[PDB]
């Protein structure tokens, strides 16, 4: 059941934008909503709007008075002397729950005249006419003119609708909740030249009367939010898809090709989400626009997604067509269960992100495999373990504080630090795999269906609402159809997953007991730490002995330490037979390492990632190294790996190099074991018998027969050892010699591969190996040995270095004659040269990066030299270099470099709070924040980030630095 | 445990004991090498009868 | 600039048909 | 860009 907060049901809204003026960055238009009170006595009607100037406001064609005021522009008084982050985190979510229409709130107040009370009090329909316009938009939504001459048209143009959640406000008013579903009418009057592309279905198209401008008029039928509301105006190249009809996909002028190629895949992709669901994709059309300066990578609206041009690839560039088909699913899965059935508060919000991530997750495992699936679902329990062990944990469903362990506030989304949004996506989708885990997956796509079935049975009906929350989905609903299609409820596992906010820690050890032929583990967790929780459920523990592998559950009560499990015979060493694997196969193994009391060959606490855990088991290392050779399991396979970097034996050196030899191993683990054999042979230095490792096996897979010096002509159809071929010197440069300095046996094969590089009979470019080369080249670098603070000059420079940085110029200038497909050689080049600069070679000067760091150049590259300028000012304690990027991060034109920047300057901090640095005035704790307070008011997302640099520059209290 | 020398061809004498005797959980608790095995003390002074036997 | 000469970095106006677009073909 | 999980060998059916 849900009940509104607000008083009204809004039921229809027209927006109507005309003289869309690019030269002066400047909409007008007007906005008609058809409201409904359903309560007498309305009186005051509160809507959202953020940086629209109000001209009038007519309710049934009656003059109203409104009042404006926005308590989010200055968040805490100019004149209070108030410096700690905890008052501004209660100030900010105040301001913000104070302007929220998911209350009864909003930030314009309109009065009802008094004539119309007695139309309000017994409850009939009123029509609020706003005529409103935006004379030049910080965020409000995205322009993009370049300064070239011509027409609009001609030099490329265009208008997105940037923002994230309910930012809709930010450029016509509305009720800008996800719960305030209506129908929509939106007119806009565009140039003659120009394409505008918004959501639902285009009905006409009609000139002005003069020829040079006409009116797209769109309607959305569906009940959709004003969230999900957006707009996209530009020169588009349009093409329609050759496989399916209703898609159209929108890029920039010159750019049809790439959008051919791209868009080519996502025909599979909708067939893929409309069999595993069985509703039909539930809005009459789908566009895809492709923009330039995007706010996020990929954006999905209703009807509409809004991706960067930058995922536009060519037939030629591999290593970028992954990333862009998985954009294009997840937009599609947002499209299916973030637009069409909404959120019915901002709590159930993890029940939308979990069902998103999960089909998507499934499209990853069908599309790429099991393997990529389970990789990528390591992954992201990897990611989870960190940032739960590093600040506090994330919170899905908290009841509204709930989670007063980290700085900010979480009953708004506006208020959430990124990285915290970014996590707790992840965790919702690990949590429905969880969900998943319990009751099968047959179960769990009936529940999706049933929710899909409501919805659009519900998107059809007229009634003003009385069906149309039947497209709002919480968690007492989500639970009630899982309770519905299962007979079973998951409410200790929603208990301990969703409500609780933290992950499990397992220690364990075994030990085996030859004379009762039992295995003893020893598992105990660390609940201590402050991410960490209790685990007291039952936990799966795979063991393969010498007759096979085989499961066993133990049941982790509070109390319990040692478990004692059966062994099974070792009679497969009395016979040579083949040992039976966690699948039907078989297999021969050298069992001369194993132990002749023991029949165990490897133990697997909780192999199928049925908990959010982390794992600390202490097996030997030949236990490791069976584990690594004969497991099928990818992240057994990577977990051994991981755990074989502490025994640098000879016989984990023969493990890697048997992993790295084998193909029919996953790719993934095999770009991981050049890394961990990189680790190893260093640490057995002194004791290395032949070459230099993967040096002799890079000869024996990559090179000619007869010569082994000259590597062979780049062919990179086969993509496993393209990725192989281009991971290996990377992790080769690694190598270190007893002096501590790379071998010059390796870097003069890194440079015979630079050299010998021929890319002429390919059907595939060779910019990521050549950037990967780059990469291996700075690899290899040590710290100089200045001699006195001697100033590094051209003559004293090293016999290795010159030759480096002699083909890191030769790349970066044929990169200014001849580019890449991203610049990828610019981006490594310059990380190469701040690699360089790090150690003593070439002098400690921004120059180069701060001139790279230009608005006109790609954003890659701009990205790579802000995080040279960033570690710069790091190390050299450069007072002008952060004002440099403070000032970078008030006024930068693309929104997305300046999160960016924000971003990168609080993983990489000038200072913390525990170092004294001069750079801690208390000019910069009155700029920063001025910067939290004013200056970032129009993004909601560089807000956040300045109170995530406040947070990480001077904690929590108050600015130790200041009088 | 209890250190006992003895041959390779005679270790499997007492090995054969262990699967036979129903007194305790297991008989040779650990084998060293052919020459060295262990046991639970007490079947030094049964075993000077049953070499007669052997 | 005998020794290791960079060309200068250029600003494009419009700067993604010099990035985005395959020059042979 | 494609499969490249040798999917045949290790589960066959």
């Amino acid at each position: 059941g849900f009940e509104s907060p607000r008083p009204y049901k809004l039921t229809h809204q027209v927006v109507c934008i005309n003289n869309i003026n690019f030269q002066r960055k400047s909409v007008v238009g007007f906005v008609e909503l058809t409201i409904f009170p359903t309560v007498a006595n309305l009186n005051r009607i509160k809507l959202n709007s953020k940086q629209c100037r109000i001209y009038r406001v007519r309710i049934n064609d009656l003059e109203a008075a409104f009042i404006y005021n926005d308590p989010t522009l200055e968040v805490c008084h100019s004149e209070s002397k108030q410096r700690n982050l905890n008052y501004f985190s209660n100030a900010y979510a105040a301001a913000v729950s104070a302007v929220d229409p998911d209350a009864g709130n909003g930030e314009l107040c309109i009065k009802v005249p008094s004539e119309l009370w007695k139309h309000v009090d017994e409850l009939k329909v009123l029509k609020i006419h706003i005529n409103f316009s935006l004379d030049q938009p910080k965020g409000g939504l995205h322009f993009v003119v370049p300064s070239v001459e011509g027409s609009m048209a001609e030099r490329g143009a265009h208008v997105f609708s940037c923002g994230y959640q309910n930012s809709t406000r930010f450029w016509f008013p509305c009720v800008d909740s996800y719960s305030e579903l209506c129908t929509w009418k939106l007119e806009f009057t565009v140039d003659a030249a120009m394409v505008a592309v918004s959501n639902g279905d285009l009905v006409e198209t009609v000139y002005t009367h003069d020829m040079r401008k006409k009116t797209f008029h769109y309607m959305l039928t569906i009940p959709t939010a004003a969230s999900n509301i957006s707009l996209a105006i530009g020169p588009f190249e349009i093409l329609v898809d050759p496989y399916m009809h209703e898609v159209t996909h929108f890029c920039l002028p010159q750019l049809l090709p790439l959008l051919k190629h791209t868009t080519s895949y996502l025909h599979e992709v909708f067939e893929f989400y409309e069999e595993i669901l069985t509703c039909r994709y539930p809005y009459s059309c789908f566009k895809t626009v492709f923009i330039d300066e995007a706010y996020v990578e990929v954006a999905a609206y209703a009807s509409m997604s809004i991706f960067s041009t930058n995922l536009l690839h060519s037939a030629m560039i591999i290593d970028e067509t992954p990333l862009t088909r998985r954009c294009l699913a997840q937009s599609l899965a947002q499209q299916f269960f973030g637009c069409f059935i909404s959120r019915m508060s901002w709590s159930d919000e993890w029940v939308l992100k979990g069902i998103s991530g999960y089909i998507y997750g499934l499209w990853m495992k069908k599309t790429f495999g099991v393997n990529e699936y389970r990789h990528w679902i390591k992954e992201e329990l990897d990611k989870i373990v960190a940032y739960e062990l590093k600040t506090g944990g994330v919170l899905l469903h908290p009841i509204f504080n709930p989670a007063s362990h980290l700085h900010f506030s979480i009953k708004h989304p506006h208020t959430l630090s990124w990285e915290y949004y970014s996590m707790f996506q992840c965790k919702a989708h690990l949590v429905m795999r969880l969900i998943e885990n319990r009751i099968s997956m047959e179960f769990m796509l009936q529940v999706f269906n049933k929710l899909l079935s409501l919805a659009s049975t519900a998107s059809s009906q007229k009634f003003q609402s009385h069906m149309w929350s039947q497209m709002l989905v919480s968690t007492s609903g989500f639970l009630k159809s899982i309770s519905n299609v299962s007979g079973k409820d998951i409410q200790p596992l929603i208990k301990q997953w969703v409500d609780q906010s933290g992950v499990v820690k397992f220690y364990g050890s075994f030990a085996f007991n030859r004379k009762r032929n039992v295995l003893e583990l020893e598992i105990k967790q660390d609940y201590t730490s402050p991410g960490t929780q209790k685990y007291v459920g039952p936990l799966k523990v795979t063991v393969q002995e010498l007759d096979g592998s085989f499961n066993h559950t133990l049941q982790i009560e509070e109390n319990s330490l040692k478990h004692d499990i059966p062994c099974h015979s070792k009679s497969r060493r009395n016979k040579k037979k083949k040992i039976p694997l966690m699948n039907g196969e078989e297999v021969d193994m050298d069992l001369s390492a194993m132990d002749a009391d023991s029949p165990l060959l490897w133990i697997r606490i909780d192999p199928d990632m049925s908990v959010l855990r982390k794992v600390e088991f202490e097996q030997a290392d030949f236990m490791w190294q069976y584990q690594l050779r004969y497991e099928r399991d990818v992240v057994a396979q990577q977990e051994s790996i991981l755990a074989l970097e502490k025994f640098p034996t000879p016989a984990s050196r023969l493990a890697l190099t048997d992993i790295l030899e084998q193909e029919q191993c996953f790719y993934r683990v095999r770009m991981s074991a050049c890394f961990c054999l990189a680790k190893i042979a260093n640490s057995m230095v002194s004791t290395w018998t032949g070459p230099p490792a993967m040096k002799s096996l890079f000869t024996r897979m990559f090179c000619c027969k007869s010569c082994p010096n000259i590597v062979k002509t780049n062919n990179f159809m086969s993509f496993q050892s393209y990725f192989l071929q281009k991971t290996m010197p990377v992790a080769m440069a690694l190598l270190r010699d007893v002096h501590n300095l790379c071998p010059k046996e390796v870097l003069t094969f890194i440079l015979d591969l630079i050299k010998y590089n021929d890319n002429r009979k390919n059907k595939f470019s060779d910019n990521y190996y050549r950037a990967e080369m780059i990469d291996a080249l700075a690899n290899s670098v040590t710290p100089a040995v200045s001699v006195n603070n001697e100033v590094r000059t051209l003559d004293n420079l090293n016999p290795d270095v010159r030759l480096i940085l002699e083909e890191i110029t030769r790349f970066l200038n044929m990169e200014k004659l001849l580019p890449s497909y991203r610049h990828t050689i610019t981006v490594s080049c310059l990380r190469a040269i701040r690699v360089l600069q790090k150690n003593g070679h070439v002098p400690s000067d921004p120059a180069l990066f701060k001139s790279y760091a230009e608005y006109g150049h790609f954003v890659d590259i701009r990205i790579a030299a802000l995080e040279a300028v960033v570690d710069y000012t790091k190390v050299d304690r450069s007072y002008e270099e952060l004002q440099w990027l403070l000032n970078m991060i008030q006024n930068d034109p693309v929104p997305y470099v300046r999160h960016k920047i924000l971003n990168m300057l609080t993983k990489n901090p000038p200072f913390t709070k525990n170092m004294e640095s001069p750079l801690c005035n208390e000019a910069l704790v009155d700029q920063l924040w001025k910067l939290m307070n004013s200056g970032t008011s129009h993004d909601w997302r560089l807000r956040c980030g300045a109170v995530d640099l406040y947070f990480t520059l001077f904690g929590l209290s108050r600015p130790s630095c200041l009088p | 445990g209890v250190l006992i020398e003895c041959d390779p061809a005679m270790k499997q004498f007492l090995l054969y004991l262990d699967e036979s005797n129903a007194l305790g959980k297991k008989f040779i608790i650990q084998d060293i090498d052919d020459t060295h095995v262990f046991v639970i003390a007490e079947l030094v002074n049964v075993l000077q009868e049953r070499v007669g036997e052997l | 600039v005998s020794t290791f000469p960079l060309i200068a970095a250029r600003p494009f106006t419009i700067p993604y048909l010099t990035a985005l677009l395959p020059s042979e073909l | 860009p494609w499969n490249l999980s040798n999917d045949e060998y290790y589960y066959p059916k």
